[PDB]
């Protein structure tokens, strides 16, 4: 998932989003 | 904006960021 995404590769802030509550 | 590499306490803080008084969940495998 994005906890992976965002280290093995890159994510965008608009991805983490996302996880807002 | 432009893509993030973030790991460990980096991706917590950049939630944080993102989210603010909304909060977040933290959820890795
Ligand atoms: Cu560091």
């Amino acid at each position: 998932g994005i906890v992976e995404q965002c280290c093995a590769s890159v994510c965008s802030l608009y991805q983490l989003e996302n996880y807002c509550n | 904006f432009v893509n993030q590499h973030l790991c460990g306490s980096h991706l917590v803080e950049a939630l944080y960021l993102v989210c603010g008084e909304r909060g977040f969940f933290y959820t890795p495998k």
